[PDB]
């Protein structure tokens, strides 16, 4: 599918960052079937680390490396499943995924956002 | 395709005779496992007995006198949705005449969804020495006799006023 | 005069500019020869070499006194400029404008420009271009702004005249190029391609004469305004009719009753998204996408034992058809007037409502589909007709020679040409053996005669052309034509599949002798030569329709994939990619255009797709109307006018057929020349008695009553005949009165008219065959031979006893002998028909003989793939296998030359083609597993068929008819040959009806305010707001919807209570004014009889409602409010003669329609005697069977329109296990058997839709002559 994130992002150390993340599906989305993948990676050939899902609801896997400090900031029903980080820090920088799958639908999305974080 | 036509009420001494119960299903195209039972009650008495049961392609018969050796199988054969639950007796005797009371248990099957029903059937037959003929043939037979005979004299007598008065005609002319 | 030609100087603009000052101090058309874009006249001769293509003055003593200038091309073609400087830069005389006329003015110009056009229509076509393309489609754009920026230099901008911007074609070039670099620059791509597909539109303005094809069709619907109002009209108020009748009937649905863990509907109804749930409490047909329907009454569907019927859920088919809304309602009721699948509408309105609402499809069909099309179709014929009458007004106003001259004496007319016919005749006679279980002994003998037969062919081309010299030979068009059929014919003996039928096409060699088929040939001709514009006008449509719904719609088709088909892969009809867009729009010109459009909705939005489906069915279909009406009449009138002989040149057969007359003759006198060398006033007045009695008013009644009831007594031998056995017996001795009855009548009438008299009317031999019938059934079953085989199939010929009801009624009299009158010209466009549709059977005999077998999963009827089981050998050891495997093969199919016909009789009607279409393009080869669009191009084959063997047969047919019908109305002298002399009468007196003078004025009345009342009522403003009141009283009803809220029904009614307040007032205020005058108008009549029914019916439908519960009364009598809204013709001038026509069309209308019924009635007691007990599958359900009089008729009725004919004849096609069972036991009967005799069956459905065409077409000739009549008097 199409799926509408920003290349590159730069965001204020201690600012809220909003994380954009939207797809064109033609089918309507169904919460009992509807997944949402949010991963993080440090580089392109990196680990990716898990920290958000939607299997039935948002389930936030609460990871150490950010502490509380994301929070779901969209909607599956409009199409929006894009992410905030509240009191973005350094470490923050990195490469965030969304991977979105929205039966029946057959195709998989994958949006990349690079996160760059300045003084 | 199934209908269901009402038993006779009339069998005659010493003779065979076939008591009908043809119970159709809603819709032809479901599918079904049907079983019958019958019972029967006589005159003088009224209390009903059960006197045979059929199911999966095997007749179950009670111990009784009046039944025993007498009575087969005419309903429907070789599968379990039977629409036709009708039995034949072959020596109809005076202690048959009574009403009867057909029983059919019949189990849909749908999708996701069994939906046992069950449905009766009286039958009253009546046992004498010689068959009665039928009030509407012997009528029927008359009037057809008794319009003949009227058209054909209304039009025989059209032709004799015509010709008498074609007559004078001509011998006036 | 010639002398007339001069270079525009500058001293010519002077004195030009000097009479316009001369003008402007002192303060007419000009000649259509000089008018623009034409050729100059032949009076000015050749022009001067220096005069070609340079800017000289006006010729146009018009524009003599303006600044204007002409140019002269080296093809004699005035263009007229304006002299005013072009964007008051360039001059005439600058050489930089020279050089813009110059290229303006030429042939390489148009030439390019038209090779452009089409090279980018081409790439219009491909709907994932690559990216090399985007230079192409640069090159494009250039070469488009090259034309634009030529034609802005040359004729100036938009300041003068004769300027760029005046001319309204150069605005779409204008658009074109501003949106091609404006929507570059800016960057919907498909909103993009959109604005591109219009440089398709270029076309018209640059391939010459198709301007004026466009402004005809213009021209051409213009005069179609009122008829297109009382269409809306009509289609509104059966909307609301249907509306009143059927809301939310559709959404019924057998809702199980036994829910487990405390559950309820409404509870069970939100909880639930997929079909398989759905299925779990509504009850599904197997297969099927929609819920079953059911029904509240006795006449409706039934639901299955543990489940009620509910409304409750979706419509069916995606919800779009219903009657919910006005919207909904509209929609059905125009799909019915197009009848797109009218019949699975029919079907589901009949199972959610009722049969007894059959008689609102008889009314709606009859009125809308019939008779408003004939209507739109009838004022087209006077519009084409007055185009063509102007037209035609104003167009008025040493040893080498020895033997190559042998040779050429072998060549004689009566044998040798004669003898080539013979082989032409044997060998399509030979090449329609083929079939599919062929021995290999019969394909080598039909191997060897076709090669003997091409032998003989290229001896007969090369003994001509070595005859005959090869310049003289290769003059005749006929001689050519055979040459590249015997130069294809070795091709192939020196080599594909279709290339072996190209031979047939050697049949219209016949045509020399074959008058009618030289029709046929005109008609092809003229499709591509006098009218040659209009079919490419039409062709520049469909491509122009086929790229714009690829565009919108393809990538739709591909992403919303999933909501039209459940294994989510594109259906079989689409607009992903060109070919299969062009497929839908071909399909949607032949007439099915709601199943796709279901598709399209569902993937692409509502809007989108009813716009463009709309506007393609209205485009199209006037096109193709058009089309139609020119080729009918150019061929009819234009092209025969007997200018030559009969055969001119003494045809070779006709000299044969001299040579035969002489020789046969002569031999058999020769022969029998050798034969004769060897060697009582009493009978009278008998007569004369039975003559009184016969020819009496009371023995005609009579008859007729007896006949009638033994009629009907037919009527009662159904299925449940054994339940009714006191009136079985009645109907017994009944007939046994009839038969008696009829012998009488019989020897009547032998003792008063004579054996000779007698047998030598038709009428009376009818009768007398009937009658013996009956009597051999009454002597054998009183004799004991009641239950013979013979016997029995001889008592199923009972129901030709209502043909005797032909000749008591004078309708059916009159029609019938037009109808006989009519079967000759028949005859021969018949065997014409048969002819052409003989070589399209044996093309796809060739093409498709036994391929169309399949290994399939039959207890859910889906085809293995090809990558398992893909041969019949594996299919079978399957079959072994698995228990539920066939490897069936489709019962209408291509595998010998007969049902081949059947396949084109389905194709032709578009009933049942799209099963035969899949098989055709899955095809593989013999013995081979199909495979998904293998051969997907065989659609061309189909494409090509319909054309050919529809259309233009479809022409020649009508074509032939029409003069048919003039004949015999010239030949009696003109009168009407459809109605009886009384109706001819009264046929008269309703034309007087119409024609009468201004009757005299209602006189005032004498009291004040009386005549206060006559001033107001009387006065036009009074009609004009009764007009508006009316419609607005039509939205009030209009807004009437499924579900509504109380509030809402509140309001509406104190609405329409008001309104009949109004109306009702409105009548007592003409009461009191125009005294008794008001009932001296007929209009009033009509208005004070609706007012009371308004008023009654309100009342009792308030009545119903309160203290009664009956919905389907409260309904009907609920139906009273349309009479208000019918008042709205009385202002409607034009919709009012419309109505006219067809109440002088309507006694012969009831003729025909007699003659119909009775038809049906006679094939119907045959369905109920043959096909009662088959399968019930496709067609023939539950409720749409023929095991009642009620049923046979339902579906006879609705097969009278051909709909749905192949899904009722393909029950009966069963003839043997597994697709049927011979000992099926039927309970309650001692019928056996659930088998259909195919032969009896197909001739049945073919005997009956031909019948039922022929009864249609003198429908539609009858109200064709009465609109003429009305619109031209
Ligand atoms: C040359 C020029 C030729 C003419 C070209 C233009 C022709 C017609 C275009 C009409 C424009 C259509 C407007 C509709 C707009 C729209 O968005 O429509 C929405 C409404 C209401 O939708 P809903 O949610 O209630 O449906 C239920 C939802 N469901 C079915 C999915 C369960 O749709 C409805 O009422 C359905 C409306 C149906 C209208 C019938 C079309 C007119 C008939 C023929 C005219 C002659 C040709
Ligand atoms: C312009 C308007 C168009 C007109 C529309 C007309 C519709 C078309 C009408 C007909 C369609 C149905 C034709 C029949 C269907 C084919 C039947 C079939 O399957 O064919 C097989 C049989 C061969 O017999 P067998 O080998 O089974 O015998 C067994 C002998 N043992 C056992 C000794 C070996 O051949 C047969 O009967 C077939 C021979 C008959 C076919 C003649 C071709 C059609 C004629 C024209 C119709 C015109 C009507 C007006
Ligand atoms: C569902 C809908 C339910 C609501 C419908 C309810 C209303 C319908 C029924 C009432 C029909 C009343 C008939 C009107 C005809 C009145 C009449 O008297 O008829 C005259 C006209 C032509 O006479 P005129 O107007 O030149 O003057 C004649 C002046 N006078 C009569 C003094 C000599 O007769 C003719 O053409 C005859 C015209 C026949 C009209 C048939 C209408 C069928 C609809
Ligand atoms: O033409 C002459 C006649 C026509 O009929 P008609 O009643 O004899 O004469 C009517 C005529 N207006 C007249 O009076 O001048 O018709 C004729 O005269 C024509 C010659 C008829 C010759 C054959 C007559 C057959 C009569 C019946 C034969 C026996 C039928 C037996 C039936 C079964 C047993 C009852
Ligand atoms: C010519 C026009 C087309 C033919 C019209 C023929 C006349 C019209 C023929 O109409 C037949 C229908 O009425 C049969 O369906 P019904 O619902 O009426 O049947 C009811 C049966 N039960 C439920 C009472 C037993
Ligand atoms: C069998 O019935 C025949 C009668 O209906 C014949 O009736 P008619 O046509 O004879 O009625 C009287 C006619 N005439 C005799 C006065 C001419
Ligand atoms: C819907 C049903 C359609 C009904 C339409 C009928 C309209 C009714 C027909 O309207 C025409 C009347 O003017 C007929 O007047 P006459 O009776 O004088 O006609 C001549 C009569 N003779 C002298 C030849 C006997
Ligand atoms: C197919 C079905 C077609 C149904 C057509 C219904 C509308 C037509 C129904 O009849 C309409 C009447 O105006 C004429 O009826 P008649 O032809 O019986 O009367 C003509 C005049 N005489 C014979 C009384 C003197
Ligand atoms: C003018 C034409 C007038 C006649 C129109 C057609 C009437 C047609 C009248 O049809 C009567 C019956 O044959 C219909 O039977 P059904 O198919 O409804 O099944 C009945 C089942 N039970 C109730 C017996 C169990
Ligand atoms: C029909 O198609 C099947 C597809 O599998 C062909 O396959 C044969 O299968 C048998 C047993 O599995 C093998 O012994 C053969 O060697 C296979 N054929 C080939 C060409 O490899 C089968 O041959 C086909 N039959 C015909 C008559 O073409
Ligand atoms: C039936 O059995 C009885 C008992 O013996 C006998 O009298 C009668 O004749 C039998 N009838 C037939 C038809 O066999
Ligand atoms: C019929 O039943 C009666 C019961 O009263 C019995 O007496 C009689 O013997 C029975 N007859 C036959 C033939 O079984
Ligand atoms: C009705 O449904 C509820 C579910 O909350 C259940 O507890 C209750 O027993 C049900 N009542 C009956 C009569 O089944
Ligand atoms: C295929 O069918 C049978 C099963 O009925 C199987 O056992 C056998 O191998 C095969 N028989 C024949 C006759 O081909």
């Amino acid at each position: 599918m199409e799926v509408t994130v920003p290349a590159t992002l730069n965001v204020l150390n201690g600012s809220d960052a909003r994380l954009p993340c939207t797809f064109n599906s033609c089918y309507t989305v169904n919460h009992k079937q509807f997944s949402l993948n949010w991963t993080y990676q440090e580089c392109n050939n990196c680990s990716e680390e898990m920290f958000l899902q939607f299997r039935m609801k948002i389930i936030n896997l609460k990871l150490e490396r950010f502490q509380d400090r994301v929070e779901f900031s969209g909607n599956p029903s409009k199409y929006d499943v894009s992410v905030m980080l509240r009191n973005v820090q350094p470490e923050d920088e990195g490469i965030y995924n969304c991977y979105i799958m929205n039966p029946p639908d057959r195709h998989r999305g994958h949006g990349k956002i690079h996160l760059q974080v300045l003084m | 395709g199934c209908v269901e036509v009402d038993s006779e009420t009339e069998a005659v001494y010493g003779m065979t005779f076939k008591i009908l119960c043809i119970s159709c299903k809603r819709r032809s195209e479901t599918n079904a496992e049907t079983f019958t039972e019958w019972t029967f009650r006589q005159k003088g008495t009224e209390e009903f007995v059960k006197i045979l049961r059929y199911e999966n392609e095997v007749l179950q018969l009670e111990e009784d006198e009046r039944f025993e050796g007498r009575v087969v199988w005419n309903g429907s054969r070789g599968t379990k949705d039977l629409q036709d639950l009708s039995i034949f007796i072959t020596n109809v005797t005076y202690n048959h005449s009574g009403d009867y009371e057909c029983h059919v248990y019949r189990l849909l099957f749908f999708e996701n969804y069994e939906h046992n029903t069950s449905v009766v059937k009286k039958i009253h037959i009546e046992v004498v020495d010689k068959a009665n003929r039928d009030m509407a043939s012997i009528v029927s037979e008359i009037m057809m006799y008794v319009l003949i005979v009227v058209l054909t004299i209304w039009l025989v007598a059209e032709m004799i006023y015509c010709y008498k008065k074609i007559a004078a005609a001509t011998e006036t002319a | 005069g010639p002398q007339s030609f001069v270079h525009f100087t500058k001293q010519s603009l002077a004195l030009i500019e000097q009479r316009i000052a001369e003008r402007k101090s002192k303060e007419p058309k000009p000649s259509s020869d000089l008018e623009a874009g034409k050729q100059l006249p032949f009076i000015y001769g050749d022009i001067p070499p220096g005069m070609v293509s340079e800017p000289l003055e006006d010729l146009d003593p018009y524009y003599a006194d303006k600044k204007t200038f002409i140019v002269l091309n080296k093809g004699k073609t005035i263009f007229r400029f304006n002299a005013t400087p072009a964007l008051y830069m360039l001059s005439p005389f600058s050489p930089l404008r020279r050089i813009s006329i110059k290229i303006l003015v030429h042939s390489l110009f148009s030439m390019l420009i038209m090779c452009t056009i089409l090279t980018n229509c081409i790439f219009m076509t491909m709907n994932n271009p690559p990216d090399w393309t985007k230079n192409v489609e640069y090159t494009f754009t250039g070469i488009y702004t090259f034309e634009s920026l030529v034609k802005i230099l040359a004729r100036g901008f938009c300041v003068g005249e004769f300027t760029f911007l005046r001319d309204p074609w150069n605005w779409l070039d204008f658009v074109v190029i501003v949106f091609a670099y404006l929507t570059e620059f800016v960057n919907n791509v498909s909103a993009l391609r959109t604005f591109r597909v219009l440089r398709a539109l270029k076309t018209i303005s640059v391939i010459p004469g198709l301007k004026t094809i466009v402004g005809a069709l213009i021209q051409s619907v213009k005069k179609l305004s009122d008829v297109m109002i009382l269409t809306v009209f009509c289609l509104s108020v059966f909307a609301l009719i249907g509306l009143q009748l059927f809301m939310g009937n559709l959404k019924h649905k057998c809702f199980r009753n036994s829910l487990e863990n405390n559950e309820t509907l409404e509870s069970i109804m939100n909880t639930l998204e997929s079909e398989e749930d759905f299925r779990k409490y509504f009850y599904y047909l197997e297969g099927s996408k929609d819920a079953l329907l059911c029904g509240f009454s006795t006449d409706s569907g039934q639901c299955p034992e543990g489940y009620t019927c509910v409304k409750i859920g979706r419509n069916p088919d995606y919800g779009y058809t219903s009657f919910d809304t006005f919207s909904w309602a509209f929609l059905a009721l125009f799909r019915l007037m197009t009848q797109d699948y009218w019949e699975n509408l029919y079907q589901q309105t009949l199972r959610a409502a009722g049969k007894t609402y059959m008689i609102f499809f008889v009314v709606v069909i009859f009125l809308g589909s019939f008779y408003l099309i004939n209507l739109i179709l009838a004022v087209v014929a006077m519009a084409y007709e007055e185009q063509n009458q102007a037209n035609i007004e104003e167009a008025k106003q040493p040893y080498w020679i020895k033997f190559k001259k042998c040779i050429y004496f072998i060549v004689m007319d009566p044998f040798v040409d004669l003898a080539i016919t013979i082989c032409i005749v044997l060998n399509t006679l030979f090449m329609a053996m083929e079939h599919h279980p062929m021995t290999e002994e019969f394909k080598n003998v039909l191997a060897i005669g076709n090669l003997v037969f091409t032998g003989i062919f290229a001896a007969e081309m090369v003994l001509k052309l070595i005859a005959m010299d090869p310049y003289e030979y290769f003059q005749v068009g006929w001689n050519i034509f055979d040459s590249l059929i015997v130069t294809l014919s070795l091709v192939e003996l020196f080599l594909l599949s279709v290339l072996r039928s190209f031979r047939l096409l050697r049949v219209f060699k016949l045509a020399k002798s074959w008058p009618t088929l030289n029709m046929l040939i005109k008609i092809i001709g003229n499709s591509v030569g006098a009218l040659g514009n209009l079919t490419l006008v039409l062709a520049i449509i469909v491509f122009i329709f086929a790229v714009v719904g690829m565009q919108l719609f393809g990538k739709s088709y591909k992403e919303c994939v999933c909501k039209i088909n459940d294994d989510c892969t594109l259906p079989r009809w689409h607009m992903n990619d060109f070919f299969h867009s062009f497929l839908i729009v071909f399909r949607v010109l032949c007439g099915e255009w709601i199943e796709t459009m279901w598709d399209c909705m569902e993937v692409a939005g509502q809007a989108m797709c009813l716009i463009v489906y709309m506007m393609v069915m209205v485009i199209g279909n006037l096109v193709v109307l058009n089309l139609f009406l020119a080729l009918l009449l150019s061929s009819f009138s234009s092209d025969n006018l007997t200018a030559i002989e009969e055969d001119p040149d003494a045809n070779n057969l006709q000299i044969a057929v001299t040579r035969i007359k002489k020789g046969i003759n002569y031999v058999k006198q020769t022969l029998r020349e050798f034969i004769l060398k060897a060697f009582g006033k009493i009978w009278w007045n008998i007569r004369k008695t039975c003559y009184k009695i016969v020819e009496h008013s009371w023995f005609e009644s009579f008859i007729v009553l007896m006949i009638l009831l033994s009629s009907g007594a037919l009527a009662f031998e159904d299925i449940y005949i054994e339940r009714k056995k006191t009136i079985k017996i009645i109907l017994e001795y009944a007939d046994k009165i009839f038969t008696y009855i009829f012998i009488l009548e019989m020897l009547l009438k032998w003792i008063a008219y004579g054996y000779k008299t007698y047998f030598t009317n038709a009428w009376c031999w009818l009768d007398f065959l009937i009658v013996d019938v009956s009597l051999v059934t009454l002597v054998a079953n009183t004799l004991g031979y009641s239950d013979l085989g013979p016997i029995k199939s001889l008592r199923t010929l009972r129901a030709l006893r209502p043909l005797r009801a032909l000749s008591r009624f004078e309708g059916m009299r009159v029609v019938v002998n037009a109808l006989i009158g009519a079967i000759p010209s028949i005859m021969n466009v018949l065997l014409v028909c048969l002819i052409f549709w003989l070589i399209f059977s044996i093309m796809g005999v060739n093409l498709f003989a036994g391929k169309f077998y399949e290994c399939i999963n039959t207890t859910d009827g889906s085809r293995f793939p090809a990558s398992q089981v893909p041969n019949r050998s594996e299919c079978f050891a399957l079959m072994n296998v698995s228990q539920n495997v066939r490897w069936k093969n489709l019962k209408v199919n291509f595998d010998n030359v007969g049902l081949g016909y059947l396949s084109l009789l389905q194709v032709a009607t578009f009933k049942g083609w799209t099963i035969i279409m899949y098989a055709a393009v899955d095809s593989v080869n013999v013995d081979k597993q199909p495979k998904y669009e293998y051969s997907l191009y065989m659609y061309i084959y189909f494409v090509v068929f319909i054309i050919f063997g529809s259309f233009f047969t479809l022409n020649l047919f009508i074509g032939v008819i029409i003069d048919n019908f003039n004949q015999q109305k010239k030949k009696l002298g003109g009168q009407d040959i459809f109605m009886t002399e009384e109706q001819k009468k009264y046929y008269n007196a309703m034309k007087k009806l119409g024609s009468k003078k201004p009757q005299k004025p209602i006189p005032r009345p004498g009291n004040k305010i009386q005549g206060c009342i006559f001033d107001l009522v009387t006065n036009q403003a009074f009609d004009i707001s009764i007009m508006v009141l009316i419609c607005l009283n039509m939205v009030t009803m209009m807004v009437e919807k499924e579900g509504q809220s109380q509030h809402m029904t509140e309001v509406l009614y104190w609405i329409n209570v008001v309104f009949i307040i109004l109306f009702t007032g409105e009548c007592v205020l003409k009461l009191i004014s125009l005294r008794h005058y008001y009932f001296t108008v007929g209009w009033n009549i009509f208005d004070f009889v609706v007012v009371i029914i308004s008023i009654v019916g309100m009342f009792l439908a308030d009545l119903i409602e309160t203290y009664f519960v009956s919905p389907t009364l409260f309904r009907v009598i609920r139906l009273a409010r349309i009479g208000r809204i019918l008042r709205l013709v009385k202002g409607a001038k034009g919709i009012r003669t419309l109505l006219f026509a067809l109440m002088m069309s309507l006694p012969a209308l009831f003729n025909i329609g007699l003659l119909l019924f009775l038809v049906m009635f006679i094939y119907a007691i045959f369905g109920m005697s043959n096909f009662a007990y088959v399968k019930k599958e496709d067609g023939i359900n539950d409720m749409f069977n023929f095991e009642t009089f009620g049923n046979s008729m339902i579906c006879l009725f609705q097969i009278t329109t051909s709909a749905g004919w192949d899904g009722l004849l393909a029950p009966i096609l069963n003839s043997k296990p597994p697709d049927c069972d011979p000992k099926k036991v039927h309970p309650g009967s001692s019928v056996e058997g659930d088998c259909g005799n195919p032969s009896v069956g197909i001739f049945y459905f073919v005997s009956y839709i031909i019948i039922s065409f022929l009864v249609v077409v003198n429908m539609y000739i009858a109200v064709i002559l009465e609109n003429f009549s009305v619109a031209t008097e």
